């Protein structure tokens, strides 16, 4: 049977009409010389990402997209021909079901379109009239054909956004990492599907006799082994078309690596060094050294607080600072490894103060820099710290260094 | 002393989420990976195929035998071709023992186990040949026959067993359940 | 013989009970309505890393862990079946000896536990009920089975800490380098053991007929050649399970390289340019230009 | 565009050299060890090599081919070391913002000028 | 010492390229004379380095000294047997560490970056 040309033709044909007519409509100012608003609003009221109806239909297009890939992985794993009759991957019903929705959603996106041509030339739109029509020819023929349906994996680009409205993940770095993973998976699966499709039938030049009988799974593997530069050469593209695409996919992956690592991946690699509470230490007492953490002050405080001559005592020391322990971590750590933690949150922020669980502390100890330029300023900052600690929890012991005597009156 | 600080959690709901995710992904991988042997098993139906004729073609085929100490010797055995007749299809077809035997050699309807002595292999052929000449024509028995890909092939034994297909599928399903109980039981503990 | 399922089952079974009961105990404030401290202190007095008794037992768990890997490398290097009777790798006695201690030390860690559930979910605890029970079934069967005993190599994570209390190495950069080398060796040996175990028996789908007859040594080699990206393809995983794990181990190694090189490895690479004395110059006079060098 | 052009020129030059070196065999075996490969299999091989993928489905068999191949590996590595930190890194990082606010039909428009913080 | 070291590597590359056994008699890589000639100097220079030593033990444990009693004695047994053996003579290539310093006193190259390269 040779009718497989008509499937790809039916996609290209719908694209053709799309690019010609939508542009031809916006020409000649003079229309001739010598209800639309309502339907547009009804279509666009649901399309809003902030609206509940739009966020839940966007979860739907994504879930149905993955379902279309699952069934794609099922049939792409079969031989080139099979007796498709009594059990053709749960029949023409599941074959139509997803694209009956996507065709309605493509129609919805077109009547919802607010800038006609731009709606068609959005990359998110282009993939729809590639994946939808080939299946509409498959159902007319009542015979499955392995088409370009793997391009549907490009809907995975949206996975970061749905994780943001469903409120599962909140950190910006986490959202960027999920975005990057999603785009990497989408391009890997697209390029693997292209190589599979190019190797399913042989090169034209040898009358399709040089065809490599490999699965989509051997194909997606090959591309991982290649883009990681491992290149075992246990499997490689034999076809000249396969090679031509393979040199292009090497160059696209290298370009993406060069254009992504210095910009986003490097930023994601370096994150916070400290966060979360002092928790998972049963029974003990707890204190926070608030205020001015610097190497000398903590070296002389810790050496007396934990000198091992107190006998019946616990460790406690949680620590809190706003400018981080950049040098403290190499110049001294906290004179213990398993015990004595470090919070990167400030003393003034209520959320960071809750992070240390100040309410459960026995005391806050406020250290001051004796080496200040303005003793009055440093004292007033420590009084501000005292005020914040007392405001969060009135019932807590506080001990505090004051650089000047007259400032002690402000604590009263 | 300590408060609700004593609960902590961290390594429990986290483990429970990793357990449900491992369970669903594992059965999802096995799903794409078992359809083919399951397809092949379902493609063959049950018939009462009957032995139509055994003839001795006289061909000689080489088999590989191993002693366990990486033996690479090869021995020769005579080729036995047996043609059967289907019950509901009344079509002449080629007998085969099993899938392994078919894919290693489809000319001979049986491959006896490879023997280090050719005389012993020939005796096993005459022994198996005698154990196949007695039941000819009559006494139809349970038979497996494919009428989609290999209409001229008939297997005595099944390609695969449901026992290993089920035994690998039950584990990710229970692993998902073990993840769900650890999630909801952690939420039950977190209340009070 | 098919009873090899019972060995892994005996591990999973002990894990199961562990995750169910330890969490079920901390529910319902009202107990019913309508000696523990002494034993806990006795268990935890020894467990202190600063105490002499705790630092020396931690050297012990580490030394016995390496001994369990040495004997693992011995048997993993054998054929799939052998006549195990007159000389089975110094008998059931050495088979039990290490895990008779680790089972006692797992019990000690559980009675020494101070936050019940968290003690069980420490990664350092998880590996113990994976490596211990399979050998307790091996001794009941009186027949050795290649289990997941290579996971014991994950005790090598502690090697930096013992080098710190035994006071052999003192520089923080040296301790970080020894930490990194130890974790790299542990993950390399774990992932090599996983691929060996996955390739010892064939894929399920071909009724275990596509099995690759390769040693643990060809297996750990393959993973070095792969994670260094050399990839000679003289050896590679043939099985579909082997491939699936291999793509995962490529991705885990790449993730570790991305998350470790810019943070710790770069800092370790750049060290002091000058240190130590002016020494190894015989007979001469000596002066130091102190003060403002420009 | 300069970098792409020079990369294409060196790739095509080095591929032509390997093709020419493999068209006739090594001198030592009286030209009997010749590999019957096209310029296209040859330029492919060099991409697979300089990207470090190295499938080993095709490789130079000749001793002259190998000697050139080790030289082309070293020249490509030298160019990568002498170009990436200098020019390629600068090209990788570009403007984050540019062009007009356009492609928003019907609406009103205002600009917050001045001190954005 | 550097020029003779390279000469010892050149002849090493000659014999290391032969089969595992050959009839060594009428033409054994310019005979036992060139076999002894370089190490007759290096043994004298090792003796010179030892009598020139100013901190006895440290002179022996310099990495530049260690390689000499690895490369020298195996050839002194080869001449006693009058039969060449492929030894560890390739370790002599470790004298190339000094090439930067001689380029500095012969005043061929002057930039510090060039000397580091
Ligand atoms: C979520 C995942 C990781 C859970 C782990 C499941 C593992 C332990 C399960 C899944 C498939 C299982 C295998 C499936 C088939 C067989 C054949 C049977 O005759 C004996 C057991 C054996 C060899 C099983 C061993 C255990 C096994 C590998
Ligand atoms: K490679």
């Amino acid at each position: 049977q040779r009718m497989w040309w008509a499937f790809l033709a039916s996609s290209m044909v719908t694209f053709f009409g799309g690019l010609f007519i939508i542009l031809l409509w916006r020409t000649l100012k003079y229309l001739w010389t010598v209800w639309m608003t309502s339907v547009k609003d009804w279509a666009g009221v649901m399309i809003s990402a902030q609206t509940l109806t739009g966020r839940v239909l966007v979860v739907l297009v994504f879930a149905l997209s993955i379902g279309a890939l699952v069934i794609y992985f099922i049939d792409s794993s079969n031989p080139i021909e099979s007796c498709q009759n009594f059990y053709k991957d749960f029949t023409l019903q599941i074959d139509m079901a997803f694209n009956v929705f996507f065709l309605l959603y493509f129609g919805l996106r077109f009547i919802a379109a607010n800038d006609k041509l731009w709606f068609w030339l959005e990359v998110n739109s282009v993939v729809d009239f590639f994946t939808v029509p080939p299946v509409f020819v498959s159902v007319y023929l009542n015979r499955s054909w392995l088409g370009l349906r793997f391009l549907r994996a490009l809907r995975l680009i949206q996975f970061s956004e749905i994780l943001q409205f469903l409120n599962i993940l909140k950190t910006s770095n986490s959202i960027k990492l999920v975005n990057l993973l999603s785009i990497f998976i989408s391009t890997w699966l697209t390029a693997a599907g292209f190589i599979h499709l190019v190797e399913n039938s042989g090169d034209p030049w040898e009358n399709f006799q040089n065809n490599q009988a490999l699965t989509y799974w051997e194909c997606v593997y090959l591309l991982m082994v290649t883009m990681s530069t491992v290149g075992y050469g246990d499997v490689y593209a034999k076809t000249t078309l396969g090679r031509l695409f393979m040199v292009f996919f090497i160059l696209g992956g290298l370009a993406m690596f060069a254009s992504y690592v210095p910009e986003i991946i490097e930023l994601i690699g370096n994150r916070k060094k400290y966060g979360g509470s002092y928790s998972a230490v049963s029974g003990r007492k707890h204190i926070v050294v608030c205020g001015h953490i610097t190497l000398e002050s903590v070296s002389n405080f810790l050496k007396d607080f934990l000198h091992k001559d107190r006998d019946d005592v616990n460790v406690e020391i949680v620590f809190l600072h706003n400018i981080s322990p950049n040098l403290e971590l190499e110049a001294l750590f906290k004179r213990h490894f398993t015990q004595v933690e470090f919070y990167q949150g400030s003393v003034l922020n209520p959320h960071d103060l809750a992070r240390v669980k100040i309410e459960s502390a026995d005391a806050c100890l406020i250290l001051a820099n004796k080496y200040c330029a303005d003793p009055d300023a440093e004292d007033a900052s420590n009084i501000m710290r005292v005020i914040s600690i007392k405001n969060y929890h009135p019932k807590i012991r506080i001990i505090t260094q004051m650089l000047q005597y007259h400032n002690k009156a402000h604590l009263l | 002393t300590v408060t609700a600080l004593k609960a902590g959690e961290d390594k429990s709901i986290r483990l429970g989420l990793f357990l449900i995710i491992s369970g669903v992904v594992s059965l999802f991988i096995f799903g794409f990976c078992w359809l083919s042997p399951a397809l092949q098993d379902l493609q063959a139906t049950e018939a009462n195929c009957t032995v139509l004729s055994v003839q001795q073609i006289g061909e000689v085929f080489e088999c590989t035998f191993t002693c366990g100490a990486d033996c690479r010797g090869t021995s020769q055995y005579p080729c036995v071709q047996v043609y059967v007749n289907n019950s509901e299809s009344n079509s002449r077809a080629l007998l085969h023992s099993d899938e392994h035997q078919l894919l290693t050699n489809p000319k001979c309807s049986y491959i006896p186990p490879c023997k280090r002595e050719n005389q012993k292999n020939l005796e096993s052929v005459m022994n198996w040949q005698q154990y196949w000449k007695d039941e000819i024509g009559s006494q139809p028995f349970t038979c497996y026959f494919n009428q989609h890909q290999r209409p001229d092939d008939v297997l005595l034994h099944r390609t695969h067993d449901e026992i290993v297909l089920l035994h690998c599928f039950l584990w990710p399903l229970v692993t998902f359940v073990v993840g769900v109980l650890i999630v909801v039981l952690t939420i039950c503990a977190k209340s009070l």
